[PDB]
């Protein structure tokens, strides 16, 4: 049951020496060699530490490592902290005919505070209704932070069943966008007065009203 | 603190926040290479280990 | 310079059989250790397998014990990996790992890898709905355009407009999970309202497991 | 200068104007007892000896 314990978010500092600690539990990690692996997010992994004391060719000497036996932990120290360091680190050991890998330690951080949310409605057309189907989609975008609640209001009573909402996604505008889908039937579409999809943000509430008359 | 001239005796505290010297060439008391600021700040997270 | 290619993935199957291959060049394949390693998308690293330079000794983790097999040859410088009885946990990206002296030196060799995902519950015919907002005012997110994809399974779907002629202003919303575990998404493009009748808009939907390509005209109501 | 931490080697000059430390307890870098300013101004007069 050999396993290596290390954090998940450390070294969040600009331009000074910091250390990361990986420790073992079932046995002494100083008996065998331990290595540190540096992987590009979304690309092929690489290695910063092999032999527990030396370096690959081309790797800068800013990184440094050390081993202590009182704590049964492995220490990797980073000195330069330049703009190249955006990666997550792992510690890998070897107990008996098997390899164990660390959990992972993400290291990433080395104009308008309020954005008006643009909200759009797409009522079903004649093509949707002739196939015994009705999709009412409630779209929201350009909000900050992405903590919003989407609700649907009928003529006289809010609905609970048939409404699905997805998590906001990161777009290319330094903002977030979310979508909500509602499945409905045509008999209640023509038996109501006005349809509303309301969204709530920090001290803000935008409501829209549409009518079945087209 | 991260750097010091030597080890610290028991029951001794230090308040000086000078520039720690690592190399032989002095850095003239400004931020640069081979000399840094030994005092360092902690980063704390609510959802950490 | 050590060169590696991996191409064994690209399809989904529940509990079937799959073959992944890693080809290596620029060194001697009959003298150094070899290994296979995978990682889950968004999760950490974990070890899968290793093999001796002549293929005499092979080992696995206890999670994949009983199944799995690995073999090698030195004539054509390639690694063979065969799997059977897959599960939903097997969605991972696999890298062929190359050793130096043994299991103590380190991995130190990581391929680009191949995206391997699995899926179940077969597939169903997607529904396309190119909504046409003929009457809509200005100062909105979308001037006049609409396409909706619903009742499709599984991910993903390649959505194209006018056979890829236009690519500016195309925004595709992510898929949403419904009460029945069904995906649905929509894509919107900002186009002027004066080109509703003078420009023809085609919303293209392609699904790989369902092998369906449906091209539909957009006509205002 | 009237104080230094130790003796000065030949052909060595010092520009730093820190707070002199004479006793064991630190004075936290402020003027007070058991610590003073090692640099001093000088007084001239025309009718001296």
């Amino acid at each position: 049951n050999f396993m290596l314990t290390q954090p998940h978010s450390v070294s969040e500092s600009p331009g000074k020496t910091v250390t990361i600690s990986c420790t073992g539990s079932s046995g002494s990690i100083a008996s065998n060699y331990v290595q540190w692996y540096q992987q590009r997010p979304g690309s092929a992994p690489t290695t910063v530490i092999y032999e527990d004391n030396q370096r690959p060719s081309g790797v800068p000497d800013r990184f440094s490592g050390s081993i202590d036996s009182s704590s049964n932990s492995a220490s990797l120290t980073i000195s330069g902290l330049k703009t190249e360091d955006e990666a997550d680190y792992y510690c890998q050991s070897y107990d008996s005919s098997n390899w164990v890998f660390g959990g992972g330690t993400q290291l990433t951080v080395l104009g308008q505070p309020k954005a008006a949310p643009s909200v759009t409605l797409f009522p079903p057309s004649s093509e949707e209704l002739q196939a015994n189907k009705a999709t009412l989609v409630c779209l929201i975008s350009d909000f900050y932070p992405g903590a919003v609640t989407v609700a649907w209001k009928a003529d006289s009573s809010p609905v609970k069943a048939g409404v699905e909402t997805t998590t906001p996604s990161k777009q290319s505008n330094n903002k977030y966008a979310a979508s909500s889908y509602l499945s409905l039937t045509p008999e209640q579409w023509k038996s109501h007065r006005s349809y509303s999809c309301q969204v709530t943000h920090e001290g803000s509430t935008v409501e829209k009203t549409v009518a079945p008359t087209e | 603190r991260l750097f010091r001239k030597s080890n610290l005796k028991p029951f001794e505290r230090d308040i000086s926040t000078e520039i720690y010297q690592a190399g032989s060439t002095p850095c003239n008391g400004v931020e640069g290479f081979n000399c840094y600021f030994p005092l360092q700040s902690y980063g704390f997270q609510p959802t950490n280990g | 310079e050590v060169q590696l290619v991996e191409s064994g993935g690209g399809l989904v199957q529940p509990g079937g059989s799959l073959r992944l291959s890693c080809a290596a060049s620029g060194f001697t394949f009959s003298s150094y250790w070899m290994s296979w390693v995978r990682q889950a998308p968004g999760k950490g690293l974990e070890w899968v397998a290793n093999i001796k330079q002549d293929g005499s000794e092979k080992y696995y983790v206890d999670s994949v014990k009983g199944r799995f097999t690995i073999s090698r040859d030195n004539a054509k410088n390639s690694l063979y990996l065969q799997m059977n009885s897959l599960r939903a946990e097997d969605t991972a990206v696999y890298y062929c790992a190359r050793g130096q002296l043994g299991p103590w030196v380190g991995v130190d060799y990581w391929g680009q890898g191949t995206l391997v995902t699995v899926s179940s519950a077969s597939t169903k015919g997607p529904s396309v709905f190119p909504l046409a907002p003929s009457s809509k005012s200005t100062s909105g997110g979308t001037a006049a355009l609409g396409c909706l994809v619903k009742d499709y399974f599984p991910e993903p779907v390649t959505v194209s407009w006018n056979s890829g002629a236009l690519t500016s202003g195309v925004h595709t919303f992510p898929a949403v999970l419904q009460s029945s575990g069904l995906y649905s998404l929509s894509s919107v493009v900002t186009v002027p309202s004066s080109s509703l009748g003078t420009q023809t808009y085609i919303c293209n939907v392609n699904h790989k497991p369902s092998n369906t390509k449906v091209d539909k005209k957009v006509e205002p109501k």
